[PDB]
């Protein structure tokens, strides 16, 4: 008897035991434990050496198992209806907080708990990068060991104070020490290896933002293209259709097709045929959302339309027109912000994004000084047609309008297929 | 549409960064209501609850921290004592007589 | 290759669809291929070496053989800078001192490229001497233009004759349909 | 656009090359301020790099 | 071992610095642990100015 050893059961006894569920099927033991349980009654671990060893009476279960994890480590237990049935309370934790005064408070007051030492500046900056963090305006990251590292790294650098200008510091060193690819991807903008133009007007083309898979928290331009030829109506999306891409459509391709298919009907399909293409292949292209960059370069192919290069296009679209929220708006607006300010700013770049995107419009602080200053612009739109009416700078609508150049457009390559119809029957 | 400034401008504003700031500690799971009281149900009833939530929440320690403000009746002595050589039963003895 | 689409062909065939619409589509088919074994080909990237070549082929243009040409291009016809020119420039200057400098022989390469140039000092110093070429392009155009002798726009110019290739290869198919006819 | 010599000359100029150089070490991480950093950080913080 | 001695647990006072490839940590990084424990990270460039 003196031999049998206590285990978390024991120790739990008239208590709690917080187990990790994922632990609990790394190791198999969900199973048994779920067997303790309904039972009410455990005996300890024997060893299959044991002759006939001891007969233990079954120890009584008398805690409250409490199970932590992430949503997918519960996927694979809540299954059985004896889980739902065991576990019947979810305490479920919400991934951001709202971003209020008193979370603010609440915040400092948990760091000073932890040990830090703040100030009303440094805890207003590790507020502002929580929210940062959260990618919302309106709600902090609740990821609170992530917001007590940044304060270990702002400490460090301040000296054990938490200053403003320490966590500023801290955030810095945190984004320059994975800024090596973005560095790379500058010195080659700059030095010309890839070519971006950021100033001036081309036809098809635009300044698409992407963010790199090479580092999937970093945006970046990327030249997007669309060419305009006579032929049937099909829409090629090269980056997606580089091998897999025939006999297999894409959402995108097909949301693309849709919004130019019904959008513009003075011919029994659409005359002309589209090639999008990215150059530069570090763009982890998405075959599941069309983007407003590959709408608005298919719309300036077609009706022959110098759209601006200063300025960045990013959203996604649907077949209707309506620009979506992307994610990463921050990372793509502060990647075009980079490439321009290393071109040097001219005044007038900008990005178009989605007004969906302006909750998740948390910049940095060089962006907004931008900004205020006049040296970049941000232009919020909710439909294609906006986009396309910054870009080529007019209006859809009324003579000399994009909307009467893209019909001319699309008459033209009509009339030229209809000659290669011409020759068909001549 | 144009942004302005003002509508970009998310940073709340600084007014001192020179002065520290005291501030009593934040009651366990603060901003996650919806857990502290499924947590709070789940205590008061003796159900089996599970947190459930994105990994670096700090899940783990605000759920220790909470547990240990809570005070549950002193548990009964639970021991094992052996009725034989070979057959060894559960003992449970009022509090503090193991 | 028969379902796989190629990002290189694809390229190739938007450029040229893209730029040349005097017809409801190229009346045209184009066959590209290196004589050639050794030869790696990339089905990513569409060659600016297969841009001109086909140009060429469709215009009847004779390109000037001893420069040769290297980089991408896109649908743009814009130039892409590719890796290993420092590589391919020695080797075309091996080959074409093997055989003996000219005088004229060159290089057609992107102008991206020009921030990886760190030629052999033999190279540079064939280059000082007049006696290899080194020529930077931004757009095929360019290069054809350097290819063909000859400018694009113009009377005589690369763009007209290529368009006078077109439409005779447009009125020999519609011969065909003319066969189609009767 | 013929590249001119002077636009293809790249190798550093040697104003004399029989002098035997003289150089005191660099720095640990020389050129690689971003690790070097990164390890100054680490070791004053005493976290895992 | 029979039963072994009843070894304490050896604190761990140390830094880590785990070095490597890019390549070889990208089998590591999918851990929300490694980032938590390693998280000074010195990349080195592969050129200097």
């Amino acid at each position: 008897v003196s031999l049998i050893r206590p285990g978390a059961v024991h120790r739990a006894q008239g208590g709690y035991l917080i187990l990790d569920a994922l632990s609990l099927k790394r190791e198999g033991t969900w199973e048994a434990f779920k067997r303790a349980l309904r039972n009410g009654q455990v005996e300890p671990v024997t060893e299959p050496q044991a002759p006939a060893g001891l007969e233990v009476e079954p120890f009584p279960i008398q805690m409250q198992v409490i199970l932590v994890g992430t949503p997918e480590a519960f996927e694979g237990l809540e299954e059985d209806p004896a889980f739902s049935e065991l576990f019947r309370i979810r305490a479920e934790f919400s991934p951001t907080l709202p971003a209020s005064p008193e979370n603010c408070t609440a915040l400092g007051g948990w760091l000073l708990a932890q040990g830090f030492q703040l100030t009303q500046g440094g805890l207003t900056r590790l507020y502002d990068e929580a929210r940062r963090m959260a990618e919302q305006r309106d709600r902090m990251d609740a990821r609170l060991v992530e917001i007590r590292a940044l304060a270990e790294e702002a400490a460090v650098l301040g000296g054990g104070l938490l200053t403003a200008e320490s966590v500023e510091q801290a955030i810095a060193a945190r984004e320059h020490r994975s800024f090596l690819s973005e560095e790379e991807f500058l010195r080659a903008v700059q030095e010309g290896v890839i070519r971006l133009r950021t100033t001036g007007r081309a036809v098809g083309e635009v300044n698409s933002l992407v963010v790199v898979e090479a580092a999937p928290y970093w945006g970046r331009p990327a030249r997007l293209t669309a060419r305009a030829a006579p032929g049937r109506d099909h829409l090629i999306s090269i980056d997606r259709e580089a091998g897999l891409g025939g006999q297999i459509f894409h959402k995108a391709v097909l949301t693309l097709a849709g919004y130019l298919r019904s959008r513009y009907i003075e011919h029994g399909s659409l005359p002309v045929t589209i090639s999008l293409a990215f150059e530069q292949n570090y763009v982890s292209i998405e075959g599941d959302s069309a983007g407003l960059a590959e709408l608005v370069a298919a719309l300036s192919a077609i009706g022959n339309l110098p759209l601006r290069q200063d300025l960045a296009v990013t959203g996604a679209v649907d077949q209707t027109g309506k620009v979506l929220a992307v994610g990463a708006i921050n990372a793509k607006v502060e990647g075009f912000f980079r490439v321009c300010k290393a071109l040097g700013l001219s005044g007038t770049q900008g990005v178009i994004l989605p007004e969906a995107n302006l909750a998740n419009l948390t910049l940095r602080a060089e962006v907004l000084e931008a900004v205020r200053a006049g040296q970049f612009h941000i232009y919020a739109v909710e439909t294609a047609e906006q986009a396309l009416e910054i870009l080529a700078g007019a209006r859809m609508e009324g003579f000399r309008g994009l909307q009467e150049k893209i019909r001319a457009g699309l008459e033209a390559f009509a009339r030229l297929e209809e000659g290669h119809d011409k020759e068909d029957r001549e | 549409m144009r942004l302005s400034y003002e509508a970009l401008e998310w940073r709340t504003p600084i007014e001192n960064s020179t002065e520290p700031v005291s501030l009593p500690p934040p009651p366990p799971f603060f901003g996650q209501e919806r857990a502290r009281e499924a947590l709070e149900l789940a205590i008061r009833g003796g159900f089996h609850a599970y947190l459930v939530g994105p990994p670096s929440l700090g899940k783990h320690e605000a759920l220790l921290a909470y547990l240990s403000t809570q005070s549950v009746e002193t548990p009964p002595d639970l021991l094992y004592v052996p009725l034989s050589e070979r057959k060894v039963a559960v003992l449970t003895l009022p509090s503090g007589q193991e």
